[PDB]
């Protein structure tokens, strides 16, 4: 709400603050007001960058910051990988060592082809979903219920 | 003058001493013997400083293996100052005594701003700056380009040291502040860094708590030479109040754009170093796979691994996240909320920032900051603030809470809002001083009732004893004013603060008073805007201006070069005839700094009961925390939180030499027997109920008549 | 001042004495007193306050540093005994020449 305005109609924010950024594809601030003003041409095309978008790829997101909407967006679909605890392993060193390639994927993500990313993903897919993806999965909502309360 | 104590043979410097240090010494022989750690409480400033000195020397002598070295700590730099006095006074005479030179040695310790040889240094006073150049120029790059002998300004005095300092150590002798800066210029050598170095070797050793409290600095010094240390702690009532500012960490908007803008060129910064020098500076990740200071004690800190930011591309972008976080979390506009728990749970889940790689935040970044080679972290200072407050939060939240205020006091709509971390109790970050230290003795002045102590700060104390000023003249005579010429009612309450009547009772008091009471006078109010608005009320009618004519009037601003000024005229205002009347806060930081003697600060008026204001979230959190744990009632702890500060400032004028002075408190409230009991014993047992609720006119009479007897000699 | 101009021509074998005897604490100066101090002990002219209700420290200095005597007044039967006193010769110290 701190942002001086849309790139294209900065008028809606000094009235009011309550139009709240929507994430897209691509990683682009756009504003409630705007969205409308897409949906009547393209349905799905940034003004400026003219990105296509599947289904007007809108999520309501309230970080100032682009790179952080993709940055977080995409380290949501990627802890749905390599989610298992760090129990499972014994050895020092494995236990951040992973998180670090994870991390790695994320920023080669952000930026780099994904190719490489998605093909390689596919290849854990293999192996972890069989019994890691769907016992953590399971069991996320078992810790956090218990930490809620 | 040899004391024969019960324990053993002491010495002392000067002639006489009074019942009270006999009974003070002995006991606190007691607690040396039994080697645990306890709290007492002497009147005077001074005198209780050389028994306390003294008899640790002695025991020293008699059982050196029971003591290794002496940590005596002082409030303020200028304070600690007249210690060392004191102790080189003492060792002159037992070294008259003996007649030769003893292995003793005793140094105090001060920041590199306070003392510093070096002229670059010399003109910036800021705390930080010293410390960022003075980093630049030790830095081990400087260092190890100083072994290239490169063209480049190196400082040559930590060199000099490295060299010379390290092969020999000091022989021994007693250095202050001011003449150990003449040794560092004499031998080009730190008066700082050799100051450090003789802590491994050293009988007496003194600074501030901020030197031996907060983990950042005070571990490094404070390392486990010192097992079994004498670690004395003087006028340390306001302990937990510092011991709480060297936990808490305030996060502001503008501090977190500076963060932000900071954050931008370390990522530029990286962006130089990849292209000029990455192999030799890659280097930093082999050694972080195998594993600014941080705020993490002794125990609570860990070391396993950095976790899952092990570049700094990795590193960067999670400061990114959490100060986005932060920076939404702060921007939200709503009523103050608390959440120690949750906030860490809310940052994980919303950010995806797990807390075990958040742990070593603070830690990673002083390691990957260096390899930078940043000119100085002065700049980078506010993104460190936030990296503490990152590794901080995730360490522990058990025993404190996170505040969060869109909206500040005394402004209706601010764009500055500012997030809280206030601690709670204080038990927990001075538990490594009770712990690792075999025995610590709370020696204070105008201690509040020490019951409390003891459930504020998690320890068990061995004595329990309240030591009274036994003076051939009655040096204090203190009173209590509730009742004005009109009879009515004068408390200082919330309700009744913008009654007239009662502040006109504080005008005609004081205009009185100062008819009668001699050049110096000290009054004391319970906040800025009342302060204000009782001078304003009395400004509008006549009592403001024939104080004017009898005596000369100065008030205390929150700024402090005007403070200066102002303290700095009422000096000399009391030197001459003319006199003066000097408004203050109580919890002025010139108040607790200052310190009043003969003739300065006569009488000290204490107008109204010292409360801070109800609607202060912070206090909330830590007063209601203590009703649920430690038992503490709010009421209880919110009167103690008076009196100690109350006492805090009115126990001056009693500083030493016998100097005479009456204080007088103009509140009916202290005259409640709860706010009697929880005064300090010297002063209560003075106190008569002959004189407790004198009227405004009976109370000035007994103030002209007590002044009549301390002015005749002895 | 007043008194030193006068007692400034007075011959150096009479022993220059003042009395003040002063009752408001206050003291309301052109020039700053301490300097007058100065100024004093070089004239060797003896001042001697007795103070009334008030202990005021300028005095004190004023007594102690020009080498009188400073006393405050118990009560009015004290108050004549301070004066009595006053009344004898003072005894010659070592700046005092005769
Ligand atoms: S190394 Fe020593 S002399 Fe040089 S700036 Fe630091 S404290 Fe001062
Ligand atoms: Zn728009
Ligand atoms: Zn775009």
């Amino acid at each position: 709400m701190d942002d001086q305005g849309c790139p294209r109609c900065k008028t809606t924010k000094y009235r009011n603050p309550s139009l709240k950024l929507m994430v897209n594809v691509c990683g682009h601030t756009l504003c409630e007001s705007c969205v409308d003003l897409l949906f009547v041409r393209g349905a799905g095309n940034c003004p400026e960058c003219g990105t296509p978008l599947r289904k007007s790829n809108f999520r309501v997101q309230l970080f100032e910051d682009p790179t952080v909407d993709k940055e977080v967006e995409i380290r949501k679909k990627v802890l749905k990988i390599y989610n298992k605890r760090e129990e499972d392993f014994p050895s020092l060193r494995e236990y951040n060592d992973f998180l670090e390639e994870v991390e790695e994927i994320v920023f080669n993500l952000t930026n780099n082809v994904d190719l490489d990313n998605t093909k390689k993903k596919m290849e854990i897919y293999q192996k972890e979903n069989k019994d890691v993806i769907q016992k953590n999965k399971l069991k996320l909502t078992r810790e956090q219920e218990e930490l809620e309360e | 003058m040899k004391l024969n104590v019960d324990g053993l043979l002491v010495y002392f410097p000067y002639d006489y001493i009074y019942p009270e240090q006999f009974s003070y010494m002995r006991e606190l022989k007691r607690t040396l013997d039994a080697k645990g750690h306890g709290v007492l409480e002497m009147p005077s400033g001074t005198g209780k400083t050389v028994s306390l000195l003294a008899l640790i020397m002695a025991y020293q002598r008699a059982y050196p293996l029971e003591v290794t070295k002496l940590i005596y700590c002082s409030r303020t730099v200028p304070e600690i100052e007249k210690v060392i006095e004191e102790l080189r006074k003492l060792l002159n005479f037992y070294e008259k005594q003996e007649g030769e030179k003893l292995p003793f040695l005793g140094l105090a310790l001060s920041s590199r701003k306070n003392l510093c040889i070096h002229p670059e240094v010399t003109p910036l006073r800021f705390g930080k700056d010293v410390d960022g150049k003075c980093h630049s120029l030790t830095a081990s790059y400087v260092r190890a380009q100083y072994q290239h002998d490169t063209s480049l300004p190196h400082c040559r005095f930590y060199e000099e040291f490295d060299a010379h300092g390290r092969e020999v150590p000091l022989p021994a002798g007693i250095y202050n502040l001011d003449d150990l800066k003449a040794l560092g210029r004499r031998q080009g050598w730190c008066p700082y860094f050799l100051a450090r170095y003789s802590i491994l070797h050293a009988n007496v050793v003194v600074y501030s708590y901020h030197y031996l409290l907060d983990p950042k600095i005070a571990d490094l010094v404070s390392k486990e030479l010192a097992r079994k240390a004498v670690v004395v702690f003087d006028e340390a009532h306001n302990i937990d109040n510092v011991c709480i500012d060297s936990m808490s960490v305030n996060l502001t908007r503008r501090t977190l754009d500076r963060c932000q803008g900071n954050l931008e060129t370390l990522q530029k910064t990286v962006l130089r170093i990849k292209e000029t020098d990455e192999q030799r500076l890659r280097d930093e990740y082999r050694r972080l796979v195998e594993g600014a200071n941080p705020v993490l004690p002794d125990e609570v800190l860990q070391e396993a691994v950095p976790g899952s930011i092990r570049t700094a591309e990795h590193f960067l972008g999670f400061l990114r996240r959490l100060l986005e976080y932060v920076k939404w979390r702060l921007r939200v506009q709503h009523v103050v909320q608390e959440s120690p728990p949750a906030f860490l749970s809310g940052l994980a889940q919303r950010v995806c920032i797990q807390r075990k790689p958040l742990r070593f935040c603070a830690e990673r970044l002083r390691s990957l900051l260096h390899t930078l080679e940043i000119t100085d972290l002065a700049d980078f200072s506010p993104l460190t603030l936030l990296a503490n407050f990152a590794t901080l939060v995730s360490t522990y939240a058990k025993g404190f809470t996170i505040i969060i205020e869109p909206f500040d006091d005394r402004t209706p709509t601010i764009a500055n809002p500012i997030l809280h971390f206030s601690c709670m109790d204080a038990s927990l970050a001075i538990k490594p001083v009770f712990e690792r230290f075999q025995s610590v003795i709370i020696t204070s002045g105008t201690l509040s009732p020490l019951d409390i102590y003891p459930k504020i700060l998690d320890f068990h104390p061995v004595t329990m004893a309240t030591f009274t000023m036994t003076l051939a003249r009655v040096c204090l005579c203190p009173m209590i004013i509730g009742r004005g010429n009109d009879q009515v009612a004068i408390s200082s309450k919330f309700e009744t603060r913008e009654d007239i009547a009662v502040i006109r009772n504080y005008g005609n008091l004081l205009l009185e008073m100062s008819a009668v009471v001699p050049d110096g006078i000290v009054a004391f109010f319970t906040s800025y805007q009342y302060m204000e608005s009782t001078v304003a009320s009395w400004y509008e009618q006549g009592i403001l201006e024939n104080i004017q004519r009898n005596k000369l009037l100065f008030i205390e601003t929150q700024d402090g070069a005007e403070t200066s000024v102002a303290l700095e005229k009422y000096q000399e205002a009391c030197e001459n005839g003319r006199g003066a009347i000097l408004l203050s806060v109580a919890r002025g930081k010139v108040s607790e700094g200052i310190d009043f003697v003969h003739h300065y600060g006569r009488a000290v008026i204490m107008f109204g009961v010292p409360y801070v204001y109800t609607q202060s979230r912070i206090l909330k959190a830590r007063l209601e925390y203590l009703r649920d744990q430690f038992q503490i009632r709010e009421n209880d702890f919110l009167t103690f939180d008076a009196m100690r500060h109350a006492a805090q400032c009115v126990g001056r004028a009693i500083r030493g030499k016998t100097d005479y002075g009456l204080m007088v408190f103009a509140d009916k409230r202290f005259a409640r027997g709860d706010k009697r009991g929880k005064l300090p014993r010297w002063i209560q047992e003075h106190l008569t109920d002959a004189n407790l609720n004198l009227t405004v006119d009976e109370g000035v009479q007994v103030a002209k008549y007590f002044l009549r007897q301390m002015a005749q000699p002895f | 001042s007043i008194a030193m101009q006068t007692l400034k021509h007075m011959p150096g074998h009479t022993s220059r004495e003042v009395l003040i005897i002063f009752s408001s604490l206050t003291t309301c100066d052109p020039s700053n007193i301490y300097d007058l101090i100065k100024t004093l002990k070089a004239a060797k002219i003896r001042v001697s306050v007795i103070g009334l209700s008030a202990e005021v420290r300028v005095c004190t200095v004023l007594a102690r540093e020009t080498g009188g005597t400073y006393h405050v007044i118990l009560d009015e039967s004290h108050y004549k005994e301070l004066l009595t006193h006053h009344v004898s010769p003072p005894p010659a110290s070592s700046s005092s020449e005769c």
